[PDB]
């Protein structure tokens, strides 16, 4: 009864310095728009949680919500290897997910766990995973990494590519331009992304760049605007920009317009740089799971059953995940040192006196 | 005469400057229409315009060079780091193009310029977000350095920093900025002024000599006031300026206590105690100690996220005592 | 018995995101040509008394020499008003002259005497004059103070604007990007100036830059290419941008093609990188003060005598500077650490050890 | 026998390590076709090539940032900055992105890369670049630091930093560049390694203990020839490691001499010096010094070009002598 596969039409994108850009068609199958759903929704309902889990002072300091902006990670992962290499800012939480830590990892760094991908020492905003580097807090700061990346994808003629992820308010950092030029001039397989979501923490674009056209910035780089609210629009446009940069042709930006539900971080109710209706406006005509949903549903790939079942095992998920992380323990105090320095003998390091002593070991 | 936090502090010196002399301006991220990001700037650019209260793009490199630019034309900004962590992309500009000016150019080209921002350890914002500039920044000639701890002291030095016609950076606190204080009508005074280069003793004592700055300050006095009840009386110092260090103050408290301990935030090796205990050694008052100097620091490590972690990763009110206990051996 | 001025033609801009730009016919009396030539002699004969006077180790540390850029210098001055204000990097010893201060002011601070215009303590890099603001050591570090120079001429009003000059290897520093989006954002009166000598020190522009356009590198700021070898040019350009920003459109990129006859300081013989044969046939060709001298002539403004009375007088000037700045006293050792800070009372600074004072004063 | 410069132990270190391994790459301003700013990579791009030694453009941020991401991607990169006053351009990236990502990440990510160029005071070359950054880089955790002087410290603490797996600043000095020294065979051997961590006694004495670092350790041999003749015995220390320093070995000489100089040519407050006599203080050698310690560094002031300036604004042997009579009342 159900298609295995459909067609279907995405937005054309907006060209700089390139002939011919992504097709402007392309095929989902009944396996790849469940598993791109379920994906979606998991990261949507583990924002969720970090939203309630943070409310009860469970996770602290920063915590930065990418929901709405799930067609990004999902999107992008999509259209790449698990070969392949990624780096982004803070709202990571998404691509930490999408790269292949589990719900059970992400929610126990988040609450400060030993069970914490990174054992309790990073939180939010340092997370890493198999050829994903982060989960970088300082802005503009992964850029320059992410070319380096690229660069040792070339030294070592592996053919994988990296992509190097950064907001429209990094997108004015001087590094960034460093970076462009340098990537240009040794044509490292280096996919620059801005995602734009309109806001640089609480600074319009239009207030903060002289030139909104971000996918333009790169000047003498090639690059090109995308739908960042449609799953397969990010898709088919990565898997363009990836092929491309296998070829050897050097770097590309791609800039993917989306839109952050919640304000720039906990503390920030996002209201007062734009209204609450431009918000529910862009929900209920742009939300980038309500868009899958609605395709597959329409081009009978799914049942809108089917769908709902993916729902409750994916909350289901959350929930077990949330449980374990708020009742696994706190790393040990006798571990506070460990891993200052990799493969080194252990030493010792001091507390906040010279009679504390902790033991650092590689 | 009134309860008035540090936040409310640092606006008040602010406002009052901008309306005393039409050069000063205020420039960085979220400032202006967001009223600040730790709301330190309310209310500014609605009072003062676009012209004097100006958002910029986050490119910190560029809008404190901008703002060297504005001072050396004459002009006098406050440019303000979100946190000084940030300011480690703008660190060229603030020592090669700001602090030496002045001496390179041999007394002709002055820099009125203030830097200003949160410095130092917060509440779980992990290794990048909490890092101490206190002694990076006190290193070097022809830079003036500060860091307040209360709302008198808050006041007091941005109108200073302000009125000075050098460099001088404001090393603020985010856990400060909600605390109010009792701010007497002296303070309230659009003439209020604290000078830089000057210590300030918050507690008299004989037993043994505090030295601290910023938030510490206010764990010391903690501490006093635990040991006060066993019968050991604590001087109490406020540092208030990093450079140059109020030292004859400090040195006149351990002349007459014996004992030093000092207490900072930031991490312990190359840091404000190293100075502190050098400088001790080297002058008068180190005839004067019946102990050895120690310090009391933050832990050596870049800031973990998990609470215990963090808890023991900066000083607390029992390390301070258990300091002061091994240098009176008591 | 001569001209009192003539007409002449001049090389055509080439421009970016301009609808018209500097004419191509300008008007050139016979007091300003006398007057331009002896400028860039005097200029000439600096920077080689200066090279002599280093070989000899009567100065020291860094001496960038800037012949072959006469026209540079030259030409803005005689495109703006004293009023205006102008910023570079280290190779200003041109431009410090155009400013206001005398041969020997500029020679006795490289020779590091008392009679210098920084009293000894600046060197080559770090001098200053009325509305120049050096003399900068830090690679694009003078761009964002340039920016910050044309924001005080924004605030005060009188109409003023900012010249803000750097290199071709300065280029790709990103503080310079921030700073375009910036000005551009404010429309700030900035003129931002590249000078195009070909190489960063050792490294051609081929070799540094992905795209070797940088009169383009601004993107969305405006801008134009000019012969850099031609003063009439350079005027012409520079009153069509100072035109420009006074009107209140904002920032502008000039770009200068010119080239630098020495190596990039006194210990690169700058024959590495490039060969001799290159060299002279600029020299040969395009030398900004030939170029003048055969325009002066042909269009009967001035004779070849009178410009060789012209040189006579300039050697002398040069010479006589030479050697005050060679007979100055050192600055006096009680004077190192006079200052630090400026409006303040007299301190003590501490020297080599604890029992060395110094005495600060303002 | 061989005499070797310290420039040329660098290059032997360097031109060794890239032959061991081949992931291990040299990159920065002019390192390739112009053989070396200050010609230390000479010869190095003519025997490896474009993928080996890299030319870069004027970016530091940039090329560092790309250098960091290249060592987390398994990579060895040697990052040349051409003096470290231009690594401010860049020091967040070597401190935020990695200095601190070992522990961040709980230990999954290492970042093995080495910062390397000349540091502190030149000839003549004024206030921008004269600064001294080994207080700054020896402050933060997660970093190594080294300062070698002459030739075998060079050759052995390049190959150790590039072998390390963490973030090593190798702050090397101008002036020594071209200083030759006798090379023994053991240094001439492509397995020479010198430990990070560990002072090296360069002269046995019984009445004074100098510590130093870098250039001024040839300026205290000197000043110990010359009190030798005067029978005052110094025990020179060449610290080698800025961090983790070697406190061990200069407390078991301070309690043979009961006597500390420290010596160093970067600016005093909050210095290397000031480490030095803070943890003296703090340690089990305090009970054995019989006179307090002093610091010799160079002068508080933004370096000035005049010859007689400069030659006043660094630690002469003049000046180390006079504090080591200070010291021991002579
Ligand atoms: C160098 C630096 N400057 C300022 C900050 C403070 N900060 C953290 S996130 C942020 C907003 C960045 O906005 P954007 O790049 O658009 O990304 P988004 O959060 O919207 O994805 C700012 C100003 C920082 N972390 N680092
Ligand atoms: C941030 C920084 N990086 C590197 C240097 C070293 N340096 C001084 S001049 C120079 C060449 C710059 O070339 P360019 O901008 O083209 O100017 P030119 O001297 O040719 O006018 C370099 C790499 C520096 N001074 N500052
Ligand atoms: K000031
Ligand atoms: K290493
Ligand atoms: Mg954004
Ligand atoms: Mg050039």
């Amino acid at each position: 009864s159900f298609a295995n596969d459909a067609t279907f039409e995405i937005k054309k994108c907006d060209l700089h310095r390139l002939e011919e850009g992504p097709p402007v068609t392309t095929v989902l199958t009944r396996e790849d728009g469940l598993k791109y759903y379920r994906m979606m929704q998991t990261v949507r309902r583990m924002e969720l949680k970090a939203d309630q889990l943070y409310k009860q002072k469970i996770i602290r300091g920063f915590c930065h919500l990418c929901d709405g902006q799930e067609a990004c990670c999902v999107g992008l992962e999509a259209g790449i290897n698990p070969t392949d290499h990624l780096i982004t800012a803070y709202r990571a939480h998404g691509f930490t997910f999408t790269r292949g830590l589990s719900v059970r990892e992400i929610l126990a760094e988040l609450t400060g766990r030993k069970g914490g991908c990174a054992k309790g020492k990073g939180g939010s905003m340092h997370m890493y995973a198999k050829n994903f580097y982060g989960g970088n807090g300082i802005v503009g700061a992964q850029v320059p990494l992410g070319a380096g990346i690229a660069l040792a994808c070339k030294y070592n003629g592996k053919d994988e590519v990296c992509l190097t992820l950064y907001g429209d308010g990094a997108a004015n950092q001087g590094q960034i331009f460093e970076a462009y030029n340098m990537a240009a001039l040794w044509k490292l397989p280096c996919i620059f992304i801005c995602e734009n979501n309109r806001y640089g923490m609480g600074t319009s674009v239009e207030r903060a760049a002289a030139s909104t056209d971000y996918y333009k910035r790169g000047d003498f780089i090639p690059g090109l605007r995308v739908d960042g609210m449609d799953i397969l629009c990010v898709r088919e446009a990565t898997r363009f920009a990836a092929a491309y940069c296998r070829s050897g042709k050097g770097p590309i930006l791609m800039e993917l317009q989306t839109y952050r539900y919640h304000g720039h971080e906990m503390s920030d109710p996002g209201v007062s740089y734009r209204t609450r209706e431009e918000i529910q406006e862009v929900r209920s005509k742009s939300d980038p799971i309500m868009l899958l949903k609605d395709r597959m549903v329409n081009s009978n790939l799914a049942s809108v059953e089917e769908l709902k079942e993916i729902d409750v095992e994916v909350r289901k998920e959350i929930e077990d995940a949330a449980q374990f992380a708020t009742a696994d323990p706190e790393p040990p105090l006798e571990e506070l040192g460990y891993h200052i320095y990799s493969s080194d003998p252990p030493f010792e390091v001091r507390g906040a006196n010279q009679w504390i002593k902790f033991k650092s070991v590689s | 005469s009134l309860q008035v936090t540090v936040r409310d502090a640092i606006n008040q010196g602010m406002d009052e400057e901008l309306e005393r002399d039409e050069k000063v301006f205020l420039l960085g991220e979220e400032v202006a229409q967001y009223d600040g990001a730790y709301k330190v700037s309310r209310g500014l650019w609605k009072k003062y315009g676009d012209k004097r209260i100006i958002d910029t793009p986050i490119s910190e490199m560029g809008f404190a060079g901008i703002a060297v630019g504005a001072a050396m034309a004459g002009l006098r900004p406050i440019c303000e780091f979100m946190t000084f962590n940030f300011s480690m992309q703008a660190i060229d500009q603030v020592i090669n193009s700001a602090a030496k000016t002045y001496y390179m150019s041999g007394g002709l080209q002055p820099v009125p310029i203030v830097f200003r921002g949160p410095n130092g350890a917060s509440a779980g914002v992990a290794a990048q977000h909490s890092q101490c500039f206190a002694a990076w920044y006190g290193h070097c000639p022809g830079l003036k350095v500060v860091s307040p701890w209360n709302s008198e002291d808050a006041k007091g030095l941005i109108k200073s920093a302000i009125r000075d016609n050098n460099p001088v950076v404001v090393l603020e606190n985010e856990l400060m900025y909600g605390v109010p204080f009792e701010f007497p009508p002296e303070a309230q005074s659009k003439d209020f002024l604290i000078p830089i280069g000057k210590a300030k003793i918050e507690r008299q004592g004989t037993h043994i000599t505090v030295v601290s700055h910023s938030r510490p300050v206010g764990h010391c006095l903690e501490a006093a006031a635990v040991l006060s009840k066993e019968g050991v009386e604590c001087e109490v110092i406020n540092m208030r300026t990093i450079r140059p260090m109020d030292m004859e103050t400090i040195e006149a408290s351990v002349m007459k206590t014996n004992h030093l301990v000092t207490v900072e935030g930031g991490w312990p090796q190359f840091g404000v105690g190293a100075e502190i205990c050098a400088r001790i050694m080297e002058g008068p008052a180190f005839n004067f100690l019946d102990a050895p100097a120690v310090r009391v620091t933050g832990a050596d490590v870049p800031m973990p996220y998990a609470k215990i972690l963090e808890d023991n990763s900066i000083p607390q009110v029992k390390d301070i005592i258990f300091a002061i206990k091994k240098t009176l051996n008591i």
